[PDB]
């Protein structure tokens, strides 16, 4: 697990609409195991069901997603699990819309 | 366990 990482810069602001946690995959409509990508916040699945997040990636090179299932956040060229006080907000947005 |  990472403390920091320099992909942090990537990370945008919340929505302002918030997020929903509920909501499925952008591409084949899941709701098994979704992420929210913190640059754009488009919702995909993740590589475990149709890796569509994992497509996002490869599309965009939007480097930071947060797991709707857990609130863990991955950095996919960090390839590693990243917790630091920059994310505070948007897991306790989601934590909040879940519970 | 692998994210994203
Ligand atoms: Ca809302
Ligand atoms: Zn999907
Ligand atoms: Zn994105
Ligand atoms: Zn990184």
């Amino acid at each position: 697990p990472l403390p920091w990482c320099p992909h942090l810069v990537a990370v945008c602001p919340i929505p302002a609409a918030g997020l929903d946690v509920t909501q499925p995959c952008g591409d084949c409509g899941t709701i098994q195991e979704n992420w929210v990508c913190l640059s754009c916040y488009q919702v995909y699945c993740g590589r475990y069901i149709n890796g569509h997040m994992l497509q996002h990636h490869g599309n965009s090179g939007h480097p930071l997603v947060l797991s709707y299932i857990d609130l863990s956040a991955w950095c996919y060229y960090c390839q590693a699990y990243v917790h630091h006080q920059a994310l505070l907000d948007v897991k306790n947005i989601a934590h909040q819309n879940k519970f | 366990l692998r994210g994203g």
